[PDB]
């Protein structure tokens, strides 16, 4: 609710700035590079989204291909949870290895 | 049940919704933070560290706007659709073993596997937190 | 309801979204997964 | 719930930096109505951040390639072929996960003890 | 439980 | 104090001395028996004409003919040829003279050791290569062997690969130092080579390698 | 100037040709046909380099831009489903024809050696090729959300339609083309992001080009846009029960590539989402049942390498291998498909489930393996059977080594007497039995493909010996003589159900120095003798590293102008001999390492047998003396 109202004050104010912005425009009336920077930063979001869609579809095809007469079954369940565990275990391993590496620095 | 009902529905939606609202407001924030660096700083004297900025921007922009890099995705998609059609066909062909599949899967070992999985999850969580602590406790020594 | 929450979490996990980094991860399983585990 | 904690924790630090970045922009306009060297770091920061997000995209792409190349084989065997045998797989997996966890555990313990060593050498 | 796995050639 | 301060003055404008002046300087240094010093000036003038070390990237790639880096090597060599010029009058002036009265070394023998320390210790290995190439042309064989620098090993190894009579020295280099295996290692690998070597020589090589 | 500026008239005409479906499809087909070179389906991109140089246009980009905009936006104004399917198929074919006409190895070798080794003359050619070829624009469009959304909408269809549809239905062809495009994109995304984006950005910064971005910066890779779709894997798995060989293989390859990625599995398992998505209405059970019914289908002896069933089987096996090898510690979808209850960092079996009743994918694999005979008469020691059993044994080893799925697997194996079936399926090897009608002593054996089958058989024997040793050690540490008696009887050469079998000493026929795998006949090689294998070399001597050197040497000799025409055939035959020399050396190294692994496994098995043996020694003295006699010549 705090995080939810922080997205109310910091929105109404963001809307409030637009007046001083239009005022600044009013002052100036009497760039493209940034506009390229924003679209450039924004364009990859669409790529992330599309990539996500792809991955989802790949998952759909693999899951449906391997099994498609009982999508509410406990196999894909074990598969998924077990994948989760694999990923988490990988994270643990890698980060632990990183910390282990970090100790060698203190071995001076 | 009450706690789970709250979480599984009332809170998840607000979390996701709030995250998307953050993203949107981040975009707006950068947009404003961008226009500020336009209208006020339109005194033609915009240089210095700008070169480095547009250098980085040009590098990443050049890396993105490539034929091959852009083409790989398009090629991949069709390359996926091939397997989509192929798999769907081969699936429809072998769309008969349903009882063998459902009954073959439904078993008893599954219950035990679930248990072993939960145990693994607990052990994994413990290890994860232990490493987390090992990190947090080391970055202290990093200062001293 | 534990394993259920593990599924649910690992379900919501591999499904989006716009979080500036965390895209859904593809699931493997069994054959590829064992080798993927051994390659740890 | 414990999983729900980390969600808010992320959402907390997110709105807080968005609060500051949206605040740094207004103070510049409020200064004008009556910091240009500061936002440069912010833009270059967004750039530096995205610069890796692109690498992530490359990584995931390469993975997707490497994965679908496997999907092809799986289907290529599945077409070629055209319950109890796979039950052994599950066991073979779990008995191997036990080992992998037990492997990682050693690394973790080694790290932790390795840190406490320095911790000790500090006040010792 | 073992209908065909028996070693009965 | 005059020659040491002259040397300070020359090294400052090293990246800008004309070959005509650098010569007149070395010519005078030899008249005053200032051998080791004059060598150090020419070596310094070399590095300051080519700081990026293009004569290295030129020779390391191996004889890129029709190249702009020819300037680097040619200018560096004008200084190197003067170093060779000094080392000649060094032996001439102290020709056949002994390195000691009983107990005490001569000052002639001192100016000798001072000179050959500047040469053997330098980090310019393109200079060392041009120096080793010039030692052979004078028949100073036993000189190359005594050098303990590791730039001589690279020169002799890179030359043994296409010249039988240079692989000969590398084998002699190892055997005076008593690295007997390393010599037989080359003698054997040389008899098995694709090089134009007579069979009766390969019999000697393998017979020395066996020993 | 269709009778108003050109930039406006062109877009007006394009929009006019966009209304409807007939004219749009006809224009798409015309463009696809025009994009084909005259030599047929590598340089000389199929279009003039001066296309649009007069007017300020980017060349042929407007066409692809309009095609993508149409396919992304105007796909909702088509009511007739057939017209929409035909349009999507045409667009996918256009995208494939545009992508397949892109050079990958050429651009790689260019960016590698052109500017760094070669001169700067040809650099302009590669630059113009990369700048004018539409591959970059296609890749940029692939990162859009509209494209992936349309793709997953086209692939997401009801099963009744595909079931009642004909094999030549446009829906199946469109799905296949989409899967192929996705595969190509996943393959070429790295090459693009590496050697296209930076060059295009540098060119746009240097020169003056006005282009509109159509990519999302947030989507750093193609997986980011597809990881938000969970029904994709479900649909791909359900499409395996259709029977279409091509579609099944494509779906299997796509699922394998997805499981092989890293970001997808990091997002899924940061609880999990795939395990719960595949356990909604029993999808995993039906998928496993369909896979079992498929692998159980027999094959055509005549169409060994052409039997679609064998291809589907090999694809499924490769998918399982890739899914198990990647992240073995953490479970995956393979464990669920095998019939295990995938739980968080834990597995288990459910009562009355498919795996408990011995009716699942793993049990089906065990059955098809124990009911497989390789010993043939007309040819003898077939190759594809050997490959199938080798893949099965690799999957079994990957499942066993994983401690998370080891105890239950060993229990299920010892509860069905798997070692006994394996031993009964064993066959003795001798220098007389040929491999696929070809003898081993023949020189062409090292050049033929029989070396792969031989290595596979050696690895199979090694794995079987290792499993037997592990089971013997387990039974010994369990201090139960109920099974030790049967184990010894099987080792003694008798079976009490008496059926006899060759003892372990009989299988010690793979150590033979008569073939002289170490010795190699060195030809004269009067020329190219100085060309060594330095840059060629994990003993793996690359052939291109020597091919480039010998090509440079031939070019230098030709430039020398000294009897270049006559002595060319000598260099050609020397190269044709050197390539086979390298292949033979690689095959010999592979055979040597395989023999080493097999000998190590046999020694470990013999040690475990001798150490854990409570039986009397005076009766086993005969086997001891036999082993001594057998090793005497080996040591000598």
């Amino acid at each position: 609710s705090n995080v939810e109202s922080q997205q109310e004050e910091l929105t109404a104010w963001l809307d409030r700035y637009e007046r001083e912005l239009d005022e600044l425009y009013a002052k100036q009336m009497g760039e493209r590079t940034y506009k390229l920077a924003e679209k450039l930063t924004d364009q990859l979001d669409e790529m992330g989204k599309d990539l996500a869609k792809m991955i989802k579809e790949i998952n759909d095809m693999s899951n449906t291909l391997s099994k498609g007469s009982k999508p509410d079954d406990p196999l894909t369940q074990i598969v998924r949870v077990l994948n989760g565990h694999l990923a988490q275990l990988q994270w643990i391993d890698t980060n632990a290895a990183a910390l282990q590496a970090k100790v060698a620095a203190a071995q001076k | 049940d009450a706690i789970l009902s709250r979480h599984d529905l009332d809170h998840t939606v607000r979390a996701f919704n709030a995250r998307r609202r953050h993203a949107e407001l981040s975009r707006r924030c950068l947009h404003l933070a961008a226009r500020v660096q336009v209208l006020r700083n339109r005194g033609y004297a915009l240089s210095g560290d700008e070169d480095e900025l547009k250098q980085k921007l040009q590098q990443i922009d050049k890396t993105l706007n490539d034929p091959a890099q852009g083409s790989r995705l398009e090629e991949l998609w069709s390359r996926l659709i091939v397997l989509r059609g192929y798999a769907e066909d081969l699936k429809d062909q072998i769309n008969q073993a349903g009882i063998t599949e459902s009954d073959g899967l439904g078993e008893e070992i599954e219950a035990k596997a679930k248990k072993i999985l939960e145990d693994y999850d607990k052990q994994l969580q413990h290890l994860k937190k232990q490493v987390e602590e090992a990190k947090k406790d080391f970055e202290e020594w990093e200062k001293q | 309801a534990l394993f259920d929450s593990l599924l649910a979490r690992n379900k919501k996990q591999a499904e989006g979204e716009t979080a500036l980094g965390e895209l859904p991860s593809l699931q493997l399983g069994l054959a590829d997964l064992r080798q993927r585990l051994r390659k740890l | 719930l414990s999983s729900d904690i980390l969600a808010i924790d992320q959402l907390r630090e997110l709105v807080k930096q968005d609060a500051d970045n949206a605040r740094l922009s207004f103070k510049a306009i409020d200064n004008l109505k009556l910091s240009n060297a500061d936002l440069i770091s912010y833009f270059s920061k967004t750039a530096d951040e995205m610069e890796e997000m692109m690498k992530k995209f490359e990584k995931t792409i390469t993975e997707i390639e490497a994965h679908l190349t496997g999907v092809e084989a799986h289907a290529m065997a599945m077409q070629n072929v055209a319950v109890d045998e796979r039950v052994y797989e599950l066991a073979a997996v779990l008995r191997e996960f036990e080992e992998s966890i037990l492997k990682v555990a050693g690394v973790v313990g080694g790290v932790k003890e390795g840190v406490t060593e320095l911790q000790l050498r500090d006040f010792m | 439980i073992l209908p065909m796995y028996k070693l009965s050639p | 104090a005059l020659l040491a301060e002259s040397l300070r003055l020359f090294e400052q404008v090293a990246g800008s001395l004309t070959p005509a002046n650098l010569t007149t300087a070395v010519e005078q240094y030899i008249s005053l028996k200032y051998y080791a010093g004059a060598i150090q000036l020419c070596l310094t003038v070399a590095q300051q004409k080519d700081r990026g070390n293009t004569a290295l990237s030129w020779v390391n790639d191996g004889k890129p003919a029709n190249d702009s880096r020819k300037k680097a090597f040619d200018e560096r060599k004008i200084c190197y040829n003067l170093i060779h010029q000094v080392l000649d009058k060094l032996e001439s002036d102290f020709a056949g003279e002994p390195e000691l009265v009983d107990g005490r070394p001569t000052l002639a023998a001192t100016k000798r050791m001072e000179a050959y320390n500047v040469v053997n210790d330098s980090s310019d290995e393109v200079f060392h290569f041009d120096l080793y190439e010039w030692y052979i042309e004078k028949g100073w064989t036993d000189r190359i062997l005594s050098i303990d620098s590791p730039h001589v090993i690279t020169y002799l190894q890179r030359l043994a690969e296409t010249d039988f009579r240079h692989a000969e020295l590398l084998c002699r280099f190892y055997t005076t130092r008593s690295r007997f295996f390393e010599a037989a290692q080359v003698q054997t690998n040389l008899a098995k080579s694709d090089l134009n070597i007579s069979l009766k020589d390969r019999i000697i090589l393998l017979s020395r390698a066996k020993g | 100037n269709p009778f108003p500026g050109p930039q406006e008239c062109m877009e007006m005409m394009f929009r006019e040709f966009g209304t409807g479906f007939e004219q749009s499809n006809a224009f798409i087909q015309l463009l696809t046909t025009l994009l084909v070179p005259p030599e047929g389906l590598n340089d000389s991109v199929p279009f003039p380099e001066w296309l649009g140089s007069s007017i300020r246009t980017l060349g042929i980009e407007p066409y692809v831009d309009f095609v993508f905009d149409v396919f992304a936006n105007r796909t909702k104004d088509i009511s007739d489903p057939s017209q929409l399917r035909i349009l999507r198929l045409s667009c996918l074919d256009f995208v494939m024809v545009c992508l397949v006409t892109f050079n990958e190895d050429l651009i790689v070798l260019g960016h590698e050696s052109n500017i760094s080794i070669d001169d700067a003359m040809a650099a302009t050619n590669l630059a113009t090729y990369v700048r004018l070829h539409p591959f970059s624009r296609v890749m940029e469009w692939l990162f859009n959300e509209k494209v992936i959304t349309s793709l997953i909408n086209t692939i997401h269809q009801d099963p009744i339609s595909l079931g009642s549809a004909s094999p030549d239905s446009p829906l199946v062809v469109s799905i296949l083309r989409a899967i192929q495009v996705m595969i190509k994109a996943l393959e070429l995304q790295e090459t693009y992001l590496h050697l296209v984006r930076p060059e295009v950005l540098r060119y746009q910064g240097e020169a003056g080009v006005r282009r509109k971005p159509v990519a999302n910066a947030a989507y750093s890779a193609f997986e980011d846009g597809i990881l938000s779709h969970l029904s994709l894997v479900v649909d791909l798995g359900k499409y395996c029960n259709l029977g279409h060989a091509e579609l099944t293989l494509a779906c299997l390859k796509l699922l394998e590539k997805i499981s092989t990625s890293s970001r997808i599995l990091s997002a899924w398992s940061p609880r999990n989402k795939a395990i719960v998505q595949l356990e909604r209405n029993g999808e995993g059970e039906t998928i496993s049942a369909s896979l079992s019914a498929s692998i159980m289908a027999t094959l055509d002896p005549a169409l060994a390498a052409s039997g679609e069933n064998y291809r589907v089987k090999l694809a499924i096996l490769d998918f399982l291998y890739a899914c198990l090898r990647a992240t073995p510690d953490q479970p995956t979808i393979a464990h669920q498909l095998l019939g295990f209850h995938c739980e968080l960092s834990k597995l288990g079996i459910e009562p009355k489930g498919p795996f408990d009743m011995q009716k699942s994918l793993f049990h089906s694999l065990l059955n098809v393996l124990i009911t497989l005979t390789v010993s043939e008469e007309e040819q003898g020691m077939r190759g594809y059977l050997v490959t199938l059993k080798y893949r099965v044994l690799r999957i079994l080893q990957l499942l066993w080594k994983s401690p998370l799925s080891a105890s239950l697997v060993m229990d299920e194996l010892r509860a069905t007497n798997f070692l006994f079936h394996m031993l009964l399926r064993e066959v003795q090897i001798q220098p007389q039995l040929p491999w696929d009608g070809q003898l081993v002593t023949g020189c062409e054996f090292l050049l033929s493909d029989a070396s792969l089958a031989y290595i596979d058989y050696l690895a199979s024997r090694a794995a079987i010996f290792e499993y037997i040793g592990k089971e013997l050690c387990s039974v010994s540490q369990n201090r139960i003589p109920s099974i030790k008696r049967q184990i010894f009887d099987a080792l003694n050469g008798q079976i009490f159900v008496p059926l006899t079998i060759p003892s372990i000493f009989d299988f010690f026929d793979f150590i033979n120095t008569d073939y002289k795998w170490e010795e190699i006949p060195s030809p004269h090689f009067t020329y190219l003798k100085d060309l060594d294998l330095g840059p060629c070399i994990g003993v793996h001597y690359d052939i291109r590293k020597a091919q480039e050197i010998l090509a440079l040497k031939r070019k230098e000799y030709e430039h020398s102008q000294l009897a270049t025409p006559e002595f060319l055939e000598t260099v050609e035959l020397e190269e044709k001999v050197l390539i086979e020399w390298l292949t033979v050396r690689n095959r010999a190294n592979l055979l040597l390492t395989a023999r080493l692994n097999l000998l190590q496994a046999w020694a470990n098995l013999l040690l475990v047998m001798i150490e854990s043996n409570d039986f009397k020694s005076t009766p086993k003295m005969a086997f001891l003396l036999q082993a001594l006699q057998a090793i005497l010549p080996t040591l000598e």
